């Protein structure tokens, strides 16, 4: 009883005789019977084994032992032609050829992400570019609408978004104060786009340098994919006796590796292909490998030519009168194509599965979504401009209240963020094989000043600097002053703003305060850069730590610090737009 | 077993539109219609609530100028217009950085593929003509075959002119090396794997064996050698000797062993 | 998922959304000719005629190249309806396009009125047609 | 790419001091 | 180029006929534009053949342009330069007319 | 191309060798016929 060779029909028991069985070798039996002239009668071997000499008792068992020792006349069944069987029984010429072959998981293609074009630069760069673009345009507003016009805050955003996207600039600064701001933004946008194109070419090349397993010599080289053989059978004993250079390296591997690569059932070894996600390469024989492929949900696949060459055969006892007509029946059926038909029927025609080196629209898909989302946004603005211009047909107050609230909320969001320790979430631990679960062993929810563990050895206790005594402690302590200076310049900028507001005559207190709102934001960029630089510098010393994992994650105080950058610049420019109106109205 | 012999696939022949390969032909359609999509939207947005200069003819020239990385004389002077120009400037930044970075992946990593990798794949082609020997067991295999595919391969070469059957194996290997990849000769797979390991190193074996047969050590019917020879072949096979004597003559005593970066020619 | 057909539905969605504003603009423009300014309404209608045909002329080329044979087949009889409407008043005095030859066109005023509801009919039909058709293509 | 953010913000602050010099020089003389 | 030289010379010996001059001028450039595709499809076809070298280790191939190729390529320079100045003849004669 | 003296313990090393790397070196030098087996130290330095 083995599939597809001899199987019980669904409709048996209510069936009796030869008509309980179906499969390959009960179709082959009815063909050799028609040629030789039998009146055959199938049984199933009592034991359930094929055949082996019990080295203690010297007694055979299974289908070889059932016809050496008596009660069988023929053995139409997957009985591999071996030497130790050939000495006692009488095989036909092979009706089926086979060998050791490689079973791996069907590769399971991967739909790329929508915004996967944003992968060559990590999201800390795409965050700091947007922080730089607002950073430059407000400065380029300041430094050009102060000296001796066309560089208002609306045009200065369009200069910098012009210059970043490499397209030309319609206007250009005509002041040495302005031509430094234009100069350093042109060098920023040259290194970034040369770093996008270069790292994208390193993605698409190394993806193209990945060749799958299609051979034994290919699979011999790697160590990332585990091999695997049955721990009792000729498949394991093949590599032991083997003196071929390729199979030397495979046996040398499997001799010493202790997550266990030696399964002790066919069925379990098929599972360790399916539930190990392309990290296991079980070495099955080429007839079960081609069957399990054409079966239940099509997760496995056969790669590479057969490692050796074996064969099946019929088996008459030693000297029977149907030992010669069965040999001439196999060689007749092999030439008429009957033995190639009965394989295709049971392996393939009763199967259960079935029978580009270019960027496609799945890689660059988000640029089309940003494009359609951009054209949709613009006509929404265009309807607003149409209605508001007709409303315009049919100052001091508005700018004042917006600048004051954006100042004090800039105090609020940064003031919470500079104190409350929820900047970074470190979560290192270990991983477990054969289930792939992610065991936590160390979490953390530290900030800028006071470190706090959360589950690291179930430490629910916090800490501080303390000069106390795996991570380090003095990595955040580099970019500590720049958030503190982000308090100093913003607080000084709020001092001269409020006394500029309660005494509206003093215009020089207003505009100089306005500078401190931007210098808070400019210090906060270097605040965020040197912070995020120092975190990335430490994780690069992971010391390669296989089977370990690390994980970092920003919190809500980091968001409040970053939103504070938006407010201090926006309150920055409108504090200057206060000075634009008061000096005019003067 | 019977197997397929094709000439080993060379580097290329650069087409007329070979430069369009780093981006798939659905992207080059989605580039052309997005350019007309942006130019219409820029036209609409410029006319409604005016400042003028952006008709439909200038909006086709602004958005062509912006795609070719060479931004033109006029730029929009309105918030609703600059959003159209702004997101189209980010589109051409990523697309041209994807054309360059994919073209640099092509020229670095040469990866040659095969036209056909099966007899099922050969059955549906009609640009590569097959071939066997004009009298032998290879030809007789397709004649009596009835299963699914080898019937179709027979009915082709039964009919196909100029009579693809050759009458010597050396002639069939010659017509593989001469017909520039339009001819696939059907050999026994011990003869493919030998000629694959011979200078010129010009041909290759594709696919799996179409049938199964074997070689045998013959004796007269009644000789006293018949029994010990039979147990010697099975003894030599299991030790690994017969697998070792193949590798010595086929894959060790064979000339064929196991990135030069040619400059781009004018043909690319 | 995202293919060339699905982008053609996304692009004609964002262009038909201006076509339905082309109708809401001119149905109030036609009706204020009834309640009042016949020269200035006639010229304001003129510069919005050639946008309507040529944007729709883009759509026919779009789904032809998209190989959406069905969705092409819908608005080709609208294109005939549009193409036949081109040459009806060919003694125009070099003016851009339709509804200015007899400039006080007031005699019929229904052959322009049945169109203004016919424009709103198919274009509001289209904006909900192309909305379901792109969502059909993406998940397929 | 972190020194490019340092050259940038250093380039911005160096440019404000020019306008601080330029305004002071202009208004006096 | 020969047709362009025909209408140039009778444009020169009969200087009244300005329309024979400028239209001849176009043929001087259309000679050069055809000569680029002349040189491209020539040099494309030579590179296409050498790519089928069939990898031929211990063998060598070598190609080298001669002096007629240089005379054909210098002719491109002349037909364009005589092209623009035949138009600059039409620039002055139509002005002086 | 590899190369060993054609008379000495250097050639006889790879013959007797049963280590996987030197198996591949002897398998190479067993069959290649521009001759890689020099018969003097001095000449083999020249062919380098």
């Amino acid at each position: 009883l083995e599939s597809p060779y001899v199987m019980m029909k669904k409709n048996h028991e209510m069936l009796e005789g030869n008509e309980r069985y179906e499969g390959y070798c009960v179709d082959l039996a009815a063909e050799i019977a028609k040629h030789c002239g039998f009146k055959y009668k199938l049984t199933i071997v009592g034991d359930g084994k094929y055949g082996a000499r019990d080295a203690d008792t010297k007694i055979w068992n299974g289908m070889v032992g059932e016809l050496v020792y008596g009660k069988a006349d023929i053995a139409i069944a997957p009985l591999t032609i071996t030497l130790v069987r050939e000495e006692v029984i009488d095989f036909s010429k092979p009706f089926m050829s086979l060998g050791i072959s490689i079973m791996i998981k069907k590769p399971q293609k991967s739909k790329p992400g929508v915004f996967s074009f944003l992968d060559p630069l990590a999201y800390e760069i795409w965050m700091c570019i947007v922080f730089a673009y607002i950073g430059v345009s407000v400065v380029l507003f300041l430094v050009s609408r102060f000296s001796p016009n066309e560089f208002g805050i609306f045009n200065s955003l369009w200069f910098s978004l012009g210059a970043f996207m490499q397209q030309g600039c319609d206007i250009s600064p005509r002041s040495l104060s302005g031509r430094i701001v234009g100069g350093v933004w042109w060098f920023f946008t040259l290194i970034i786009i040369s770093s996008y194109t270069a790292n994208l070419a390193a993605f698409l090349t190394v993806e193209r340098m990945v060749s799958p397993i299609e051979s034994a010599e290919d699979l011999s080289k790697q160590t990332e994919i585990a091999y695997g053989t049955l721990d009792s059978g000729s498949t394991k004993e093949f590599f032991r006796r083997s003196k071929i250079a390729v199979f030397d390296k495979m046996w040398t591997y499997m001799r010493s590796a202790e997550p266990s690569v030696f399964v002790r059932t066919t069925a379990e070894g098929v599972a360790r292909v399916r539930k190990s996600k392309g990290k296991y390469a079980y070495l099955l024989e080429s007839t079960m490998n081609e069957y399990i492929e054409q079966r239940k949900p099509c997760d496995t696949m056969k790669v590479g030519g057969n490692l050796d060459s074996k064969g099946y055969g019929i088996a008459t006892p030693k000297g029977s009168s149907l030992g010669t007509p069965v040999n001439l029946a196999v060689l007749k059926l092999s030439e008429q194509g009957v033995l190639d038909k009965l394989k295709n029927k049971w392996w393939y025609d009763k199967g259960e599965c079935g029978a580009t080196s270019a960027l496609s629209l799945s890689n660059v898909a988000g640029v089309f979504y940003i494009l359609v989302g951009g054209l949709g946004l613009a006509m929404l603005v265009a309807l607003i401009e149409f209605c508001y211009k007709s409303r315009a047909e049919a100052g001091r107050k508005a700018l004042t209240l917006l600048s004051s609230v954006f100042a004090v909320c800039g105090l609020g969001l940064l003031g919470i963020a500079v104190s409350t320790d929820y900047w970074l979430y470190l979560e290192e631990g270990i991983i477990l094989p054969q289930n792939q679960s992610t065991e936590v062993k160390m979490s953390l929810h530290s900030g800028l000043w006071r470190v706090c563990f959360l589950a690291g050895e179930e430490r629910g206790r916090c800490f501080t600097i303390e000069y106390v005594m795996v991570n380090v402690l003095k990595m955040i302590r580099s970019a500590t002053p720049f958030p503190l200076v982000s308090l100093f310049f913003m607080f000084i900028g709020f001092i001269l703003s409020n006394i500029g507001h309660i005494r509206p005559h003093r215009t020089i207190l207003a505009f100089v305060s306005g500078i401190f709102f931007i210098l808070s934001g400019l210090s906060l960029v270097v605040g965020l850069v040197l912070y995020i630089s120092s975190i990335n510098d430490e994780m690069l010393n992971r010391t390669k730590d296989a089977e370990t994992y690390f994980n970092y994650k920003y919190g809500w105080s980091f968001a409040f610090a970053a939103i504070s950058f938006l407010l201090t610049e926006s309150a920055g420019v409108m504090s200057v737009y206060l000075f634009m109106k008061r000096y005019t109205a003067e | 077993g019977i197997s397929i012999m094709i000439k080993k696939p060379q580097k290329s022949k650069p087409g007329v539109f070979s430069f369009l390969d780093p981006l798939a032909y659905e992207i080059w359609m989605c580039i052309v219609f997005a350019y007309i999509g942006v130019s219409v939207v820029l036209f609409l947005v410029s006319r409604f609530s005016p400042y003028n200069e952006f008709g439909i003819f200038n909006s086709l020239w602004f958005s062509l100028g912006a795609f070719m990385q060479q931004g033109c004389d006029i730029s929009p002077r309105s918030l609703s217009g600059r959003i159209v120009g702004g997101v189209w400037w980010f589109f051409t930044l990523i697309i041209i950085s994807s054309y360059t970075a994919n073209l640099a992946a092509f020229l670095t990593v040469e990866r040659m593929v095969s036209p056909i990798e099966s007899a099922e794949d050969l059955s549906k082609q009609t640009e590569i003509a097959y071939g066997t020997l004009d009298s032998g067991s290879t030809k007789e295999f397709f004649r009596r075959s009835k299963i699914a595919v080898f019937d179709k391969m027979w009915t082709y070469m039964r009919s196909a002119e100029p009579s693809v059957f050759v009458r010597t194996t050396a002639e069939g290997v010659a017509r593989v090396r001469k017909s520039k990849g339009k001819y696939a000769y059907l050999l026994e797979s011990t003869m493919n794997e030998y000629i694959e390991q011979r200078k010129p190193c010009d041909t290759m074996k594709v696919g799996g064996n179409l049938d199964s047969k074997g070689y045998g050590i013959a004796t007269p019917k009644g000789s006293s050698l018949g029994t010990p020879v039979n147990l010697a072949v099975l003894k030599l096979s299991e030790q690994g000797v017969l697998d070792k004597l193949k590798n010595k003559w086929w894959y060790d005593k064979g000339e064929c062993g196991a990135e030069k970066t040619s400059a781009l020619s004018l043909s690319n | 998922a995202f293919t060339f057909a699905a982008f053609c539905y996304m692009l004609t969605l964002v262009l038909c959304a201006s076509l339905i504003f082309f109708v809401i603009w001119h149905i109030i423009a036609f009706d204020e000719l009834r309640t009042d300014n016949i020269e200035r309404i006639c010229c304001l209608l003129r510069k919005l005629v050639v946008p309507e045909y040529s944007i729709h002329g883009l759509f026919c080329l779009m789904f032809l190249c998209a190989a959406e044979w069905v969705t092409l087949g819908l608005n080709i009889p609208l294109l005939f309806y549009h193409l036949w409407r081109y040459f009806h008043r060919p003694a125009d005095g070099s003016e851009v396009m339709y509804d200015a030859v007899s400039i006080m066109n007031a005699d019929i005023l229904n052959y322009c009125q049945k169109e203004s509801w016919c424009k709103l009919a198919f274009y509001l039909l289209s904006f909900f047609y192309y909305l379901y058709s792109m969502v059909y293509t993406l998940v397929s």
